[PDB]
């Protein structure tokens, strides 16, 4: 069963640290490719970064380049997304999704349909 | 209200393949079993047809 | 009588090379369904037949000088040997020069080639070529000169029967001057495109950090018909006669003519996988 | 056993005429040339077809047809779309096409990551590896106006427009400030950045600018589709 | 209201998760130990069909094992005679993308769809010499991926816009309409019973929808990828499921969970489709390697590789008899295994 558990959050003040935990279960995290996508309130979805296999080729976009972290640990299957330097306008809705094509680096996870392969969403209000 | 009537189709089609009777694993193992072994014989793929009958010769 | 007995069995087994690697290529051609339709491999194929021909035809004379045969059918045997040796040679360069003028109207005409060359085409074109080498060397035939020197090892055949510079200068003024020539200004452009585009490619990769085999096959060709060519041209005006050196050459160019074919369907990768596969299922 | 030979010859005789027809129709398949316009749906790729219709069969059932000849060339591109948003189950039946006409528009910063992300998906595709892709640049006045009036993001949302240079040297188009130059070659070198560590002998990227309304578009794809085959055939033929 | 509803949902999960948990005695890995192995099959092509110019994507064999359908992206409809390697009709689409392509049990009917969201139903009497349309049905909004004959009145089609349809060829308007899935459903099978069908789609799950009441009764989420292809067992009370995790599992219609998985370590690439024998104990499965992998159905085994292709097989057919397998690859190829 394909299933994403998001995990952290809250009100949180701008300026501060944040840590977000996406556990992952029913499939082999060694070996699929996560992302992470944000819903503004009254906007569509956006990408905020990828990571590789391995994890060496990461890539952020360039609203929060240095100011984001992500981590993937395959030994607890779990992903790490350490947030500093909040900014008030990065509120929105996250979703820890995953990509369905495994030894790869191309990902379709973007759109705001009938999405299957993602989690229920965290709540994060600034 | 399009979102709110998706998800109420999609709890309704969860409660919907949840009320169903299940069967052992183990009769059904014996059931496949019991197909592939009485129409064994009647399969030209496991066994070797010669040219005079296989029409692809 | 020794050193005849090793150029005999020489050529034995040179032979054996020509039809063992002609039997191949025409088999791997024949079961292969991807090859179905290629003007390179049709032409190829045209050429594997020709060298199928020579070889099968080359075993006649070597065959013949261990019986030792005299008298005077022995002269026509010569003419008609001669006659259906000297064409086979002339149809795979007509064969190859063809192959060249389809590689450089394939590069020069990108999209607009397809619509040109078609199966009938080639086929007439290839059936005006087999007449052509037919139909130029009446001349040879009607008793006006002597044909090229491919088989020229006897006695009398080779004493009395004796060659034109005029017939020697006409059929490679008409014929062997355009075959070595097509080639020189058809493989120019390709080398000013090929070049023009590395170059370019070249340089995005430079921009940008963190990311002639064919052309020696057919130069070799080329470079070993000049001892033939310049040896026919000293002995059309009677410069040097020197049998024992012109014979080694003379058939290492008709067996050349053989290691050429082969070594393009070895170049390509799609050939050498090809093989084995049909091997592997004919062995077995 | 009259009948049974009866009915082969017939059988034989339908199986030469439909090869007959086999072989007329794949000489005009072959005698074919198709492209593929890939797109956002506020991109500018409604202006390219119709520019390619109005000048130069069509057909508004699904996909958008076009047909456009020039110098005695075929083509036939296909505008697509009519179904969801999930592109990546039917992109295998595109396996075929000679080139992949990418347009995106440099109006919107933020509409344009995920044109740059459809952008690497099909480059880092398996199946469109062997394909090259024709990258164009639409809608430049409206950036032109947009850049010179204010509201600059173009340093915000991508932080790399401090550290740049422009290696490029012409201005057959600017008049007036050369920013929008530097702004035009900075996205061309954005989408390059990717485009050159994957592909290395493949397929090749090609990057064209071009205005809202233009009339040398079907001729700048023309010369471009020109150098597709020949370098397709240079690597035919193992030469490079 | 959202809280209370998907803690609900929760809670049934683990119930049913509970229940497949206390159903599962033993493995079908346990109970096939005393088994006599089926040894190397060594198939070999016997005929070699040349007459498609695009890739071929799909098939489907005739009821008479005489006759078969195969459609390309040339936008050609071809039907080959398996005996003597013999076309007997072209039929020259209006489209050029086809995804499907179905064959009628009585031999009067085909069905085509693809890209154009359009059904194109042709008859096979041909009484005034050429072939004409019957009746082209246009009501999808996604993509045609697949279709099947119930019978001579009545359609199955698969679309990319979540919703199963049954069509009848004579009025042309859906019956019944199955909106059940959340991603494209990719494939579908019909029973030998023509009772009941099961789908896959690309949610990782497939479900086993009912022809006469309109309803879906179990589904079965135990895959990871998105599944590909799936194939009834000969007996009607199972199925396989074919998809790019390189992994084919089987399940139960009675069992309402997985039976057995065929995986192994050397392999990597994905499977594109799979169909039973007549028997049920060799599964063929083409993978993305360019080859068919015939495996063992009871002991997930390689038992017999094909390797005849140089492209992607993308069909798959095996006929009712089991004497041909007709394997369609991307380089419009046919290649008749024994």
């Amino acid at each position: 069963q394909v299933q994403l558990q998001e995990s952290g959050g809250g009100l949180v003040q701008p300026g501060g640290s944040l840590r977000l935990s996406c556990a992952a279960s029913g499939f082999t995290f060694s070996n699929y490719k996560m992302n992470w996508v944000r819903q503004a309130p009254g906007k569509g979805l956006e990408w905020v970064s990828d990571i590789s296999q391995s994890g060496a080729s990461i890539s952020y976009t360039g609203s929060v380049k240095g100011r984001f972290t992500i981590s993937r640990d395959n030994a607890k299957n779990t992903l790490y997304l350490q947030m500093n330097s909040l900014k008030p306008e990065d509120t929105a809705v996250y979703y820890c999704a995953r990509c369905p094509a495994p030894f790869t680096r191309d990902c379709f996870d973007v759109t705001s349909t009938t999405y299957a392969y993602r989690g229920q969403g965290t709540q994060v209000t600034v | 209200t399009a979102s709110i009537a998706q998800a109420r189709k999609l709890v309704e089609q969860l409660k919907m393949e949840a009320n169903i009777d299940r069967i052992k694993v183990s009769k059904a193992a014996a059931d496949l079993m019991a197909y592939c072994e009485a129409h064994a014989k009647e399969d030209p793929l496991l066994t070797p047809v010669p040219a005079s009958e296989n029409p692809f010769r | 009588v020794d050193v005849c007995i090793f150029e005999t069995v020489v050529i034995v087994l040179l032979t054996f090379l020509i039809i063992a690697g002609n039997l191949t290529v025409i088999f791997v051609f024949h079961c292969a369904p991807l090859l179905h339709h290629y003007t390179t491999s049709y032409f190829i194929q045209t050429m594997a037949y020709a060298d199928l021909f020579v070889g099968v035809s080359c075993l006649v004379p070597t065959l013949s000088l261990l019986h030792y045969s005299t008298g005077v059918h022995e002269s026509l045997t010569c003419q008609v040997f001669g006659y259906i040796i000297s064409v086979l040679k002339s149809v795979s360069m007509w064969c190859l020069a063809c192959i060249s003028v389809d590689r450089y109207l394939a590069i020069t005409k990108p999209l607009s080639y397809n619509q040109l060359v078609t199966p009938c085409r080639l086929r007439i074109c290839i059936i005006l070529i087999w007449i052509y080498s037919c139909l130029i060397f009446l001349p040879s035939f009607f008793g006006w000169g002597k044909p090229g020197y491919h088989g020229d090892i006897f006695e009398w055949c080779a004493t009395s029967w004796l060659t034109s510079a005029y017939f020697t200068g006409f059929i490679v003024c008409l014929l062997y001057a355009p075959a070595a020539f097509v080639v020189c200004f058809t493989y120019f452009h390709i080398f000013k495109i090929c070049r023009q585009h590395t170059k370019e490619i070249n340089d995005r990769r430079a921009r940008f950090p963190s990311h002639m085999v064919l052309f020696r096959i057919t130069s070799v060709f080329y470079m070993l018909w000049l001892p033939y060519i310049i040896y026919f041209l000293l002995e059309s005006s009677r410069v040097l006669d020197n049998p024992t050196l012109s014979f080694l050459t003379t058939w290492l160019a008709i067996s050349n003519s053989f290691c050429n074919p082969v070594i393009y369907s070895l170049s390509n990768s799609v050939f050498r996988l090809g093989l084995r596969r049909l091997s592997e299922t004919m062995c077995t | 056993t009259e009948d049974q030979r009866n009915e082969e010859k017939a059988q034989r005789e339908a199986n030469k005429k439909i090869e007959k027809q086999l072989q007329k129709d794949k000489q005009v398949y072959r005698a074919t040339h198709r492209l593929l316009l890939l797109g956002a749906d506020n991109s500018g790729k409604s202006t390219i077809v119709k520019q390619m219709r109005i000048l130069h069969s069509g057909g508004t059932s699904g996909i958008f047809e076009t047909k456009f000849q020039v110098d005695k060339v075929n083509f036939h591109m296909f505008d697509v779309g009519g179904q969801r948003d999930e592109r990546r189950k039917w992109i295998q039946c595109f396996n075929d096409v000679t080139a992949i006409i990418f347009v995106v528009d440099s109006s919107d910063y933020n509409r344009l990551q995920e044109a740059l992300n459809l952008f690497k998906s099909i480059w880092n595709n398996r199946w469109l590896r062997t394909i090259s892709v024709i990258l164009f640049l639409n809608k430049q006045d409206l950036l032109a106006e947009k850049v010179l009036a204010g509201k600059s993001k173009i340093e915000d949302y991508f932080p790399e427009f401090a550290r740049y240079t422009t290696p490029e040297d012409a201005t057959p188009e600017p008049g007036e400030d050369p920013r929008v130059t530097r702004a035009k070659y900075f996205i061309r070198d954005e989408f390059l950045r990717i485009s050159t560590a994957s592909g290395d002998g493949r397929h090749y990227c090609y990057p064209h600018f071009t205005c809202a309304v233009d009339t040398e578009n079907a001729r700048r794809i023309f010369n471009d589709c020109r150098d597709i085959i020949q370098r397709m055939h240079l690597r035919q033929y193992e030469l490079l | 209201e959202l809280d209370q509803l998907r803690q609900e949902a929760e809670q049934l999960k683990n119930q049913i998760r509970d229940a497949r948990k206390a159903c599962a005695d033993a493995t079908l890995s346990q109970i096939t130990n005393n088994i006599d192995p089926v040894g190397r099959i060594q198939m070999r092509t016997r005929r070699t069909l040349r007459g498609h110019l695009a890739k071929i994507y799909a098939m489907h064999w005739g009821t008479d094992s005489r006759l078969l359908v195969s459609a390309s992206q040339d936008g050609k409809l071809i039907i080959w005679d398996s005996y003597t390697t013999n076309k007997v009709h072209a039929i020259p689409l209006r489209s050029s993308w086809v995804m499907t392509c179905a064959y009628a049990p009585s031999g009067n009917y085909v069905a085509c769809g693809g890209l154009d969201n359009i059904c194109s139903i042709y008859n096979l009497k041909t009484r005034e010499g050429n072939v004409r349309v019957s009746r082209e049905l246009a009501g999808h909004t996604g993509y045609l991926s697949c279709c099947r004959f119930l019978d001579d009145n009545q359609i199955v089609t698969s679309s990319g816009d979540t919703t199963c349809a049954l069509w009848d060829i004579e009025t042309g308007q859906q019956t019944t309409t199955f909106t059940g899935h959340t991603g494209d459903v990719m494939s579908l099978s019909l029973a030998p019973d023509t009772r009941l069908f099961v789908s896959g789609a690309c949610d990782a799950s497939a479900k086993l929808w009912d022809v006469r009441e309109g309803m879906c009764r179990q589904t079965f989420t135990g895959h990871e990828s998105d599944i590909n292809a799936i194939c009834f067992f000969p007996n009607g009370n199972a199925f396989a499921t074919g998809s790019d995790d390189a992994t084919c599992r089987l399940f139960d219609l009675r069992a309402d969970q997985e039976l057995m998985t065929y995986s192994h370590d050397n392999i990597i690439c994905g499977i594109t489709s799979v169909s039973f024998s007549k028997s049920g104990r060799l599964l063929l499965a083409g993978y993305d390697d360019f080859n068919c992998n015939v495996w063992d159905a009871l002991k997930a085994d390689r038992a017999g590789v094909l390797a005849g292709h140089d492209n992607r097989v993308s069909c798959l057919g095996v006929t009712d008899d089991g004497m041909a397998v007709a394997t369609g690859s991307w380089d419009s190829f046919l290649k008749i295994w024994n």
